[PDB]
């Protein structure tokens, strides 16, 4: 007989596919909830009306400052406690712990005080990096399992008992990462749902909140130099706020429970004891031992650029250029347009499979580069509503470049390293460098302009990727070996 | 609008309404345009008792009107146009009791139109144009008591026109503002009983007054008003016939009595009330008020000339039963040694602005009141500046003494209040200056009220209490004096003090915590305190244990101060608080911790012109309490505004919505339950996984 094992392997592949889809859906849902709550608290705490009526003598700006700090400075220390961590619970249970920490941070948003927001902010900061690490490890490992199952089904005796694919899991990793980042960038549009359905109708017209804005664009001189003290025409009723926050808690709990249940178990105890054969006294320094890797010294600027560009797409274009001609009424639509652009670019890069590996990457490194030029000469006048599609198309192209670069880097880092521990350490280093980039943008706020730094960093990444390819073709044969 | 009355005044109606309910009994059609009163339109109303159509314009009155009103008692025709009157006007209607016919241009009476009202009590024909007092041809008006014929053109009185009142008792005969120049013999004798007689603003003179006085022989007249009669000089033969009467009241005011001869009132042995206000007496003779040994009320207000009148000694020796002597608003030069001698039954004497220059008050001033049981003494606006010792020793029964509205400036040594054993009230407000002394009020232990408003009181910060012997003091007023040195040992033992006013002072630096010695506590011991006032002093801080013994505190006043924050537990002892006044302050927040027991049973609240912050955390409970309560806050929609934040600047507090605050929705309980279930779920799933 042979049809029973055929159907068996079919069910295993279907389970792998649905588990990847559920993990992606839960990640995007929890990230959208987090972004929406953060945006709602940033807009609701930037007015003397709300801050003085509801809180008054509470030191709310201090609360926001300490929260932003504990969110942006903690991820660094995450490196000091993420490897063993992701090897303690597992590759999937750390994802659940991270989404639970996110749900806890959302829960502490109700009463809103110091001793309840500061610890939740520290937990979110220390979990934002292991979340991405375990997420990438899970996606890559499940793509590898799908590929090995397909190969063992189509080739029973041809596949050798150890290390089947031999660099042939790219067509199965790319099609997974594409839909994964499609969902992750659709999360950006999903995060703007509460602000659209509740907050976008409570702020008055841009004629008064954008009054003392003398110049913007290339002459920003900060995140928001000129702006009004208040933004809401009427103070939101407590009932609408509590129902919105309860809906947010409900959808976050739904995401967390679908991550828990619709994942099964993809760890097995054999690999557990295999990795425990290494020990705890060595796992601390393997991410520090991998600094001798040749490919990392040329890819660290890529991670720094990824962090800088996601922070620019989050704040630089929306709060630096999108706030000029139009106020907070069309910022949500701007973010949704950026999200749809990135989601379309995800499948656009998915189409780029027949071409070799380092083709779309630098391609993205060009397109937004052009936008950088557009972000260096063109400066929109704030007190005029003549051109409104230029911002939309600029955000669309920026999201296109962002999605292309991110997906390409993900597939590249998944292809260059196939061993499980290698994927773990490499994703850890990638996400720690991304967190360092985010922390630098946090410190890089309220300066003159950050477009020159962006263009120089993109040029550096382009040169580094070209160097990496040119030395990888002529065969170096350099790789660290610390079992 | 219609509660047993028909209010139609200032509403402008031309015809009588026919839509008012039939249960009405009083109408009021004044200031309207009523022209006629048809009897057919009044068929619906029959239980009427009071009718008022005054201040209108009606030519003739419909004669058959009263036929359908068998209960009509009040009928008013004020300011109407009924000149000629007919006999058939009131013929078959006899239940009428009042009749007002003021301002009607009535010229003359032809044939007894007022003959079929056997129940008429009050009849008025004033403001008319009658030239004779003839109202009938036979005996009529058996129960008439008031007949007002004033403001007419009557030239002379005859018995042939008054013989119709032979079987009646005219309680009041208003003949004021007339030109009576002749009194026919026996004119007043035609009336059965004549009680009141009002001839005001009538040009009489000495001769006419003597003729009127001699005509009233064998008459039962009780009151006689001759005000504004221009009576210049009287003699002992003027009120000659008055000895054949029982007159008890006499009004000789506004007549400019220049000279009053001796024994001018010797023929009034039973007179009880005598009025002499507003005259021009040049010299009050010695034997002027002779024979008035029964008058118990004398009014000499403005009786003497302005700018000087002469008063001889023993001028009131014959006023034995004088129980009320009022001589205010005059220019007596000074009090003689035997001016008020012979007043054995006096109980009231008012001397407000009665002297030109009464500077010093020696011990020999009120010697004429040694045998007088005076009870109320009024000495105001007399320019009093100095009071010597033993100035009131001759007044043992004096209870209420007043020296206010003067320029009194001396150091109260306590020797001036000697001889006041039964003193109860002392009024010393609106003076120059009084310096207190250790034994200032030691000779008046029976005191119960002390007013010291606007005196600029000093020397109060003595080591002992100046009000210590005032163990029976109930009301104290030390306001408008700009005092700044008050000790804590000032109001001990005064556990019956009920009213205390301390406004317009400088008690700000005494309640502060930064002064040497600490905040002063001068409100201790006062248990029966009821009224309190500390308005316009500039207060900044309030102690916590200052309102300890103020149990029965009803009304308090802390307005016009510089208060911004109030400490906690400062109204806990206000178990009977009724009113609160915190206007013109700098109060921002109203919290439960400091306005808790104050807003329990408060009646009238006043916090006008206060800069409240339009924040929920500060005034949430305040707005919730203003939402529903029984305390009335006057002028709340236009005087209770907000200053900060600028978004709510100039916004009334009544429009503040408390549905958006930290206690509107229970998100704290939601946070607790969510965090708990999340932590328990995480712990249990880690336990299941680790097994
Ligand atoms: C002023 O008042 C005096 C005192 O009341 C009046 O004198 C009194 O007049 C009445 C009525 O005539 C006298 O009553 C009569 O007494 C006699 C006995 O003498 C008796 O037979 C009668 O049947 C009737 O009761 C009363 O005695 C008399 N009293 C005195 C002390 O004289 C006087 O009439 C009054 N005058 C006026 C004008 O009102
Ligand atoms: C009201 O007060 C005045 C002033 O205090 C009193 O007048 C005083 O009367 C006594 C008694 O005559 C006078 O005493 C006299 O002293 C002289 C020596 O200075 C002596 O020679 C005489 O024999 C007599 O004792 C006193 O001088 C006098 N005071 C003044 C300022 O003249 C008056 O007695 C008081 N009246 C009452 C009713 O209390
Ligand atoms: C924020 O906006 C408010 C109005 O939306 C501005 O207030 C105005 O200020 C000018 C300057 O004195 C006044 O002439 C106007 O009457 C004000 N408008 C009002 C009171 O409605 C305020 O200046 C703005 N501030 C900033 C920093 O942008
Ligand atoms: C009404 O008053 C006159 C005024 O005195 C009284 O007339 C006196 O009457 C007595 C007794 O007849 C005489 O002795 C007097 O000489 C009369 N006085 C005169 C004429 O001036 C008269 O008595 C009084 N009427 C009554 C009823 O007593
Ligand atoms: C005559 O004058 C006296 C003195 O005013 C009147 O007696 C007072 O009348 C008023 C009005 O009814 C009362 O309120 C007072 O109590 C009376 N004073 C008393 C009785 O001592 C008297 O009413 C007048 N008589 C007439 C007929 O008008
Ligand atoms: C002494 O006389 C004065 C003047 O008549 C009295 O002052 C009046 O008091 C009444 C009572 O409240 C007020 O309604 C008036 O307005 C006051 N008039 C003035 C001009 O001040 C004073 O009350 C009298 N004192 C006593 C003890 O009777
Ligand atoms: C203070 O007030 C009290 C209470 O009214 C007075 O005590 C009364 O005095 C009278 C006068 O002899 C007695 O008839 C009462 O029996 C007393 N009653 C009580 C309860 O003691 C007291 O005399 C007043 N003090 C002064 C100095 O007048
Ligand atoms: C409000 O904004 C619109 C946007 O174009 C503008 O046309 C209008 O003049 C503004 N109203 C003002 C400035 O009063
Ligand atoms: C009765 O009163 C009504 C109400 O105004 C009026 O219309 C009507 O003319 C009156 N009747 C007579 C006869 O005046
Ligand atoms: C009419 O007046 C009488 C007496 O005041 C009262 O009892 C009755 O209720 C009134 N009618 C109406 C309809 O109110
Ligand atoms: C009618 O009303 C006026 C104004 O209120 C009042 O002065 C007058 O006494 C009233 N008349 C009657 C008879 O009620
Ligand atoms: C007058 O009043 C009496 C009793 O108040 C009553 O019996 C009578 O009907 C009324 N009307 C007339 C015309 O007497
Ligand atoms: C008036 O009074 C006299 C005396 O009592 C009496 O005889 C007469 O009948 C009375 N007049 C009338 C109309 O009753
Ligand atoms: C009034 O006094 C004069 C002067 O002594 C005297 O001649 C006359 O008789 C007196 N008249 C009366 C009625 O007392
Ligand atoms: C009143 O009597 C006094 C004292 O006998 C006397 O001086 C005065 O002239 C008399 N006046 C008249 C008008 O008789
Ligand atoms: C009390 O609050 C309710 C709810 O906002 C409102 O409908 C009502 O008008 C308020 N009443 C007063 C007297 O402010």
């Amino acid at each position: 007989e042979e049809e029973e094992e055929r159907r068996y392997y079919r069910r295993k592949r279907l389970g792998v596919l649905k588990n990847v889809l559920a993990a992606s859906a839960g990640g995007m849902l929890t990230y959208g909830v987090y972004l929406g709550l953060l945006q709602m608290q940033l807009i609701l705490h930037y007015d003397e009306t709300y801050r003085e009526v509801k809180y008054g003598n509470m030191g709310l700006p201090d609360i926001d400052s300490k929260m932003l700090m504990g969110i942006n400075v903690t991820p660094i220390a995450a490196l000091l406690y993420t490897p063993v961590l992701i090897r303690f619970f597992g590759t999937k249970w750390m994802m659940f712990l991270a989404v639970g920490i996110y749900a806890l941070f959302v829960s502490t948003n109700y009463w809103e005080r110091y001793y309840t927001l500061v610890p939740s902010a520290v937990a979110l900061g220390m979990a934002i990096v292991p979340l991405w690490a375990s997420m990438g490890n899970y996606i890559t490992r499940m793509a590898q399992k799908y590929h090995e199952y397909s190969h063992y089904k189509e080739q029973d005796g041809q596949g050798m008992k150890q290390r089947p694919p031999r660099g042939s899991h790219a067509p199965y990793l790319l099609v997974f990462q594409a839909i994964f980042y499609s969902f992750f960038h659709l999360s950006f549009a999903c995060a703007q749902l509460p602000m659209i359905y509740f907050l976008n109708h409570y702020l008055y017209d841009l004629n008064h909140t954008l009054y003392n804005v003398q110049s913007c664009g290339t002459n920003s001189h900060g995140i928001l130099s000129g702006f009004n003290k208040t933004v809401l025409r009427t103070l939101p009723r407590s009932g609408n706020l509590i129902v919105v926050e309860s809906v947010l808690m409900a959808v976050a709990f739904l995401a967390m429970l679908l991550v828990l249940g619709l994942c099964g178990a993809a760890y097995r105890p054999t690999e557990e004891i295999d990795l425990r054969s290494v020990g705890w006294g060595n796992i601390f320094q393997l991410p520090f031992k991998h600094v001798r890797d040749y490919r990392l010294r040329h890819l660290v600027p890529f991670f720094i650029y990824s962090g800088f560009e996601v922070l620019f797409a989050c704040t630089g274009i929306a709060l630096g250029y999108g706030v000029c001609s139009v106020g907070l009424e069309r910022l949500a639509y701007l973010l949704v347009a950026y999200s749809l652009g990135a989601s379309a670019a995800s499948l656009l890069g998915l189409l780029g499979l027949w071409l070799p590996r380092p083709v779309p990457l630098v391609a993205g490194a060009g397109v937004h580069l052009l936008l950088t030029f557009i972000l260096f000469f063109w400066a929109p006048v704030p007190r005029v509503l003549q051109h409104s599609w230029i911002l939309y198309v600029a955000a669309a192209l920026w999201g296109v470049g962002s999605a292309l670069n991110k997906t390409g880097l993900s597939t590249l880092l998944g292809i260059l390293y196939e061993d499980k521990e290698r994927q773990d350490f490499i994703f850890t280093i990638y996400h720690w460098w991304q967190a360092v980039a985010i922390f630098t943008v946090y410190l890089g706020s309220s300066l003159h302009m950050k477009a020159k730094l962006a263009v120089l960093l993109v040029t550096l990444v382009a040169a580094a990727v070209s160097y990496l390819r040119m030395e990888q073709k002529l065969r170096r044969g350099v790789a660290p070996r610390q079992p | 609008v219609s509660h047993e009355v028909a209010d139609c005044s200032h509403l402008k109606l031309t015809q009588v309404p026919d839509d008012l309910p039939t249960n009405i009994t009083v109408l009021n059609l004044t200031h309207n345009q009523l022209r006629r009163l048809p009897a057919a339109n009044f068929t619906r109303y029959s239980q009427l008792t009071s009718l008022d159509v005054g201040f209108n314009t009606i030519s003739k009155l419909e004669p058959e009107l009263c036929q359908k009103l068998p209960m009509l008692k009040v009928l008013n025709l004020q300011h109407n146009e009924l000149s000629q009157l007919s006999d058939k006007t009131f013929a078959f209607c006899t239940n009428l009791t009042e009749l007002h016919l003021m301002s009607n241009s009535i010229q003359k009476i032809k044939n007894n139109p007022f003959v079929k009202q056997k129940n008429l009590i009050t009849l008025d024909l004033s403001h008319n144009g009658l030239s004779s007092t003839k109202l009938g041809t036979q005996v009529q008006l058996e129960n008439l008591q008031e007949l007002l014929l004033s403001n007419n053109k009557i030239q002379a009185l005859k018995s042939e026109e008054l013989d119709i009142f032979a079987n009646s008792s005219l309680k009041k005969l208003e003949l004021s503002s007339n030109q009576i120049k002749e009194f026919s013999p026996g004119c007043f004798h035609a009336i059965g009983r004549l009680f009141g007689l009002f001839l005001n603003n009538v040009q009489l003179g000495p001769s006419l007054t003597e003729k009127l006085c001699l005509e009233l022989a064998n008459t039962s007249i009780r009151n006689l008003s001759l005000s504004n009669s221009q009576l210049s000089t009287t003699s002992n033969t003027t009120f000659l016939g008055l000895k054949w009467t029982n007159l008890t009241m006499l009004d000789l005011s506004y007549n400019n009595l220049n000279v009053v001869g001796n024994d001018s009132f010797a023929w009034l042995p039973q007179l009880e009330y005598f009025f002499l206000e507003y005259n021009n007496i040049q010299h009050l003779f010695s034997h002027s008020l002779h024979g008035l040994f029964n008058v118990r009320y004398l009014n000499l207000k403005r009786s003497f000339t302005k700018q000087l009148p002469k008063i001889d000694d023993f001028s009131f020796q014959w006023l034995k039963c004088l129980e009320h002597l009022n001589m205010e608003d005059n220019d007596i030069p000074g009090i003689k040694s035997n001016m008020f001698t012979g007043l054995i039954n006096l109980k009231y004497l008012s001397l407000s602005n009665s002297f030109t220059s009464l500077r010093t008050l020696t011990n020999e001033t009120f010697v004429s009141l040694a045998h007088s049981p005076l009870h109320i003494l009024n000495l105001t606006k007399n320019k009093i500046s100095k009071i010597e010792s033993d100035a009131f020793s001759w007044l043992g029964h004096l209870e209420v003494l007043d020296l206010g509205l003067n320029e009194i400036g001396q150091e109260l040594t306590g020797q001036e209040w000697r001889g006041l054993e039964n003193i109860f009230e002392i009024y010393l407000s609106y003076n120059k200056y009084l310096q207190l002394t250790r034994n200032s009020f030691a000779l008046v232990p029976s005191l119960q009220r002390l007013m010291l408003r606007r005196v600029a009181l000093k020397n109060v910060d003595s080591s002992p209490s100046p009000f210590q012997p005032l163990r029976n003091l109930t009301i104290l007023d030390l306001s408008n004096n700009n005092i700044a040195n008050i000790n804590d040992d000032m109001l001990e033992g005064l556990e019956k003090l009920e009213i205390l006013d301390l406004q317009h002072n400088n008690l700000a630096r005494l309640w502060k915590h930064a002064n040497p010695g600490g905040p002063i506590y001068f409100l201790k011991g006062l248990s029966h305190l009821h009224i309190l006032n500390l308005e316009s002093n500039g207060f900044d801080e309030i102690p916590v244990e200052v309102f300890k013994d103020l149990f029965e505190l009803k009304i308090i006043d802390l307005g016009l101060n510089n208060l911004n924050t109030l400490p906690a537990s400062v109204f806990n002892n206000q178990v009977s608080l009724k009113s609160l006044n915190l206007q013109k302050n700098l109060i921002t927040s109203v919290e439960k911790k400091v306005f808790g027991p104050a807003f329990r049973n408060l009646t009238e609240l006043d916090m006008r012109f206060n800069p409240f912050d339009c924040t929920c955390e500060s005034i949430a409970w305040f707005v919730n309490w203003i939402n529903e309560t029984h305390t009335n806050i006057p002028e709340l929609s236009s005087h209770y505004l907000c200053n900060t934040p600028p978004h709510y600047h100039g916004f009334p507090v009544r429009l503040f919505d408390t549905s958006s605050c930290k206690d509107s929705a229970p998100f704290e309980l939601f946070f607790m339950i969510n965090t708990s279930i999340l932590l328990i779920f995480i712990f249990i799933v880690l336990l299941i996984h680790f097994e």
